[PDB]
């Protein structure tokens, strides 16, 4: 239970956030381009 | 001990009692309120634990049969079956994590032949980690087994 | 680049955080290698 | 017999002075009991061999060996691998041919204990009850009426 | 040889047992360790060896 | 939020769990007996065999052996619980078993008995816990040292954001001192050799020789019937022979008087020490408590010194912040990709914190690595979002 | 002087009890002779170091050392590496200046 | 041996640490060969002998 | 050699190739041992092996 | 024998040893000769 409760939490919140909504897209935009 | 004037023989029985008693009465064990004595084996700083306790029964296997009438063995406070169980609960999660992957693999890859490549990928990667950590000195520890699963 | 740096263990937390990265670090190279030899082969050989 | 203050500075202190010049070490400790039983403990750097580390402590103890009471020399001096934690604790009782918590303690320590301690890197065996010993119970009045001492 | 023997007799610690012994008697309430001779402490105490 | 979800989350080492096997030790007041202590091991075996049949498969009591050391004061009962299926509920599980058990021993008893999960961890490293030790450095003695620890244990309890501190086990029971008037002895005509091995071979025991018993050579011992060595009045019974072929009582040359010694004298690192097993405050945690304990030992008298996740992660992860960037330009050379992936770190990690902060979980070892794996998949995911679109 | 029954349980048995807590081991043995000469033999797992394996047996023997007859203590106690098999057996004789 | 050379008789306790008791003689009675005569030993017949 | 020692003698003498092999492992050969486990003695054990 | 009287004492080697000789062959006999025809030649 100590293993998965830590991972499950981080994984749900990794993907459903990353792939969509927040960075993991918004990054490359303002990192590769922004100013250089 | 002596022989007093009138040749009266003083023995060790006369001056003192003689029974075959314990060497140390300071400690006394009662298995569930019944008189008894056991063995409390302690580990040797860096010993193999489960393998040592397997050989506790191995040496003791040949003592069992030559016991007198009534003398039985019985097992309280024992580590062994906890080793047995954590292995069986982790290897359970291993097969569950395969089967469960196999369903998500079919749900997306409608091809059954395609629900087979990844299914038949990690079986081999696990075994390699047994072959790598054995080659580096580690064991099937409580830790390395969650590392198989994780 | 996050496992093996933290696999630099310490004291009674020795084989603790050690065996932690390594076990799976071992598994990562074996996962990559399999995904460079087998998963390729198998996939090419027979996928559809 | 020796009390808490006796063992503390005729066995304990004698070794603590003659317990140096050893490789890998952070501290030592001691417990000088009133029963008449001292036991020292040296903890080493992590990863250090317990095979060599024993030798060193037990081959320097054996220079203050003849600096001790002679009751102590013939008594049990030991150097072993500690692991404050049992695992297999095999209780042994009787059901049919009844025997006391002393009859068992002897047969346990006169058939099995000798073997187990040796068997598969067992650091040290603990004994519950005690092995037999030709016990004598000197009556003091009976010594006087013939005119004698212990 | 008499001076030596006087220090190997008076200047010593002796193993005296205890009340409520290892095998006591059923019903005793006390258990206390006996003290006997003590290893001497000061220069004055060595001055008074008989 | 992420930060607050992490700083406030307490830090353990490894979760203590039901093992189907636990234990519990006994400790009587000063100078108890084998008959008095055995009464308590009968009461403890009865809480287990009548008020815990469901759970307890088999106990295994032991009178005269504490895990402090030994003596007729001490005790211990090895429990062996039934298998885990037959023992289903949370009450059936060891967390709850050592709860009402400990509560009953502090209720219907008059000594000190506990009960505990066998720390599945190592003996050391409880987390939010201690191991202090009070050394006497100068030429002071056991008696002056005792007062110093009474002032240390008093100052912590006087003003504990608290602490919970207690001694280890030097109860400090009295001893029956026997002074032998030397001059008196030699006037009556007795060797002091003969007087010593009377008292030693009567009250204490003496390893005389070895004899053979059914093959195996064992030991011959000599002492006395118990009744003639139970109280201080029984010293007079023993009459020793004098040079002039006639008996002599103890009372003649003897002196009878009690004293205050201690039944165990610990010695840490070549010097006399008394160990102190305290714990971190209910609020504070080790580094705080420890540091708020060195200042209390430094306020004690002269000639009285002392000696005692992990700091681990801070550095460990520091190298996780260097190898990433290098490996994130070992295929993605730019200084644009090496800052992409960087942000998926707390993208996932926030949820890992949250799931364990929601349930009873803590920041132990499995979680600290459940973070690392969460970050590895965070990179994975991202790098594909990058590598492909580049 | 000691006969076959004497050495068997005043030197032999005293060590056999005080000969435990050792790493790598499958059995032990003994030969208590009538000349007054006992000699024990412990055989270990194959590949085990004979350097360390000696130490262990000979540093535990040396706890039952003061449990022995004093004639035996001043006599030759030894712990060595066995190899029931000679190789060089250099005979030394005399020809001219005769000796027994 | 116990006059000119020294003799490890026993041990005594000094401020905690157990040290050694030694026995020899004031220096002046063991400096030259003429000082050997000073030492008189007891004989079986309860009287001194040079 | 073995034939002559079993011919013109009255004791027991053999002769053998020094097993170039190890002491152990003759093949088609044994090493049994008869333990007395219980509290019997050397004399009762002798009859068991007989 | 009577009560209280116990006891204690190519190679089995080849059987297993050669068993792995039957596995590594076939694998190495298709590590260059992939078919299932050469691995039986
Ligand atoms: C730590 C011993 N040690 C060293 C080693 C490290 C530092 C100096 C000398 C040797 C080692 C060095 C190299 N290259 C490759 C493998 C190993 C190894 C492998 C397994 C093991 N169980 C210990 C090992």
């Amino acid at each position: 239970n100590a293993v998965g409760t830590g991972v499950m939490g981080g994984m749900v919140t990794a993907t459903v956030l990353a792939i969509f909504f927040v960075p993991v897209f918004f990054v490359v935009v303002r990192r590769r381009f922004s100013r250089k | 001990l002596k022989v007093n004037q009138d040749g009266s023989r003083v023995l060790l029985r006369d001056v003192a009692k003689i029974e075959l008693g314990g060497e140390n009465y300071d400690i006394i064990a009662e298995f569930n309120g019944q008189p008894a004595s056991g063995l409390g084996i302690k580990l040797a700083t860096g010993a193999n634990a489960l393998d040592t306790a397997a050989a506790i029964r191995a040496e003791l296997a040949k003592m069992e049969p030559f016991f007198p009438s009534g003398l039985k063995i019985v097992y309280p406070y024992d580590t062994t079956p906890f080793v047995k169980i954590s292995i069986h609960e982790v290897v359970k999660t291993l097969v569950e994590a395969i089967i469960l992957v196999f369903l998500v693999m079919y749900l997306f890859l409608q091809n059954f032949r395609a629900t087979l490549i990844p299914t038949i990928a990690v079986p081999v990667v696990l075994l390699g980690t047994f072959a790598v950590l054995a080659a580096f000195g580690f064991s099937i520890n409580t830790l390395t087994m969650f590392g198989m699963v994780l | 680049a996050v496992f093996v740096p933290m696999a630099f263990f310490g004291g009674s937390t020795g084989a603790i955080y050690r065996q932690f990265s390594i076990t799976i670090v071992s598994a990562m190279a074996l996962s990559v290698l399999v995904a460079l030899i087998l998963t390729p082969a198998l996939c090419a050989t027979m996928l559809k | 017999g020796a009390d808490a203050k006796t063992v503390q500075d005729t066995v304990t202190q004698v070794i603590e002075q003659n317990m140096n010049g050893i490789d890998n070490l952070m501290y030592m400790s001691s417990n000088s009991d009133s029963t008449g039983t001292v036991q020292i403990t040296l903890t080493f750097e992590s990863g250090t061999d317990a095979d060599i580390a024993q030798v060193q402590v037990q081959n320097k103890l054996q220079l203050a060996m003849p600096l001790l009471p002679q009751e102590v020399q013939q008594q049990g001096v030991s150097v072993e691998k500690s692991s404050s934690s049992f695992l297999m604790v095999v209780g042994v009782i009787n059901t049919d041919g009844t025997m006391t918590q002393e009859d068992i303690s002897d047969y346990v320590a006169a058939n099995m204990k000798d073997a187990i301690s040796r068997t598969s890197g067992v650091g040290d065996v603990q004994l519950f009850g005690s092995q037999y010993a030709m016990r004598i119970w000197m009556n003091p009045n009976e010594l006087n009426k013939f005119q004698l001492t212990p | 040889v008499d001076v030596i023997t006087a220090i190997k007799a008076q200047n010593a610690q002796v193993a005296a047992g205890q009340l409520g012994g290892t095998p006591p008697v059923k019903g005793q309430q006390l258990n206390a360790s006996i003290i006997a001779q003590t290893r001497l402490t000061s220069t004055e105490e060595f001055g008074k060896i008989l | 939020g992420m930060a607050y979800l992490f700083v406030r989350l307490p830090s353990s080492f490894l979760p203590d769990e039901d093992q189907g096997v636990f234990m519990t030790m006994v400790q009587l007041p000063a100078g108890a007996t084998q008959e008095r202590t055995q009464k308590v091991l009968n009461e403890v075996t009865h809480y287990y065999l009548t008020k815990e049949k469901n759970n307890v498969e088999s106990v295994f009591a032991v009178n005269g052996f504490g895990f402090a050391g030994r003596g007729q004061n001490t005790g211990i009962a090895f429990v062996s619980l039934k298998d885990w299926a037959d023992r289903p509920g949370e009450e059936n599980k060891v967390e709850a078993i050592t709860m009402r058990a400990t509560r009953a021993f502090s209720q219907i008893k008059d000594a000190m008995v506990f009960a505990f999960n066998l720390p599945a961890i190592v003996e050391l490293g409880t987390a939010t816990g201690f191991d202090f030790e009070l050394i006497d450095q100068a030429g002071l003695g056991h008696e002056k040292l005792t007062q110093a620890r009474n002032q240390l244990l008093a100052e912590a309890a006087k003003h504990p954001m608290l602490t919970s501190v207690r001694p280890n086990g030097l109860e400090d029971t009295p001893q029956f001192k026997i002074d032998i008037d030397q001059e008196k002895a030699q006037a009556l005509g007795v060797s002091i050799n003969d007087i010593n091995t009377t008292l030693g071979a009567a009250w204490g025991g003496s390893y005389v020789n070895d004899f053979i018993d059914r093959g195996r050579v064992k030991k011959v011992y000599v002492m006395s019937e118990a009744k003639y060595r139970m109280l201080p009045d029984d010293i007079g019974d023993w009459y020793v022979r004098a040079a002039d072929g006639q008996m002599v009582p103890f009372s003649a040359f003897s002196s009878s008087r009690w004293e205050y010694g201690s039944p165990r004298l610990e010695r840490y690192n070549g010097l006399p020490s008394m160990e102190i097993l305290g714990q971190a405050a209910p609020g504070k945690s080790t580094g705080e408590a420890m540091e708020l304990m060195e200042q209390l030992a430094s306020k004690l008298p002269t000639g009285v010194g002392y000696d005692w996740s992990g700091n681990q992660a801070p550095s460990l992860y520091a190298i996780s912040l260097i190898v990433v960037f290098l490996c994130l330009a070992a295929l993605y050379e730019s200084w644009s990709i090496p800052f992409s992936v960087m942000l998926v770190v707390p993208l996932g990690v926030i949820g890992a914190l949250l799931a364990a902060t929601f349930r009873g979980l803590t920041n132990d070892v499995y979680f600290q690595v459940g973070l690392l794996t969460t970050i590895g998949l965070s990179a994975k995911n991202a790098i594909l979002i990058v590598e492909f679109a580049k």
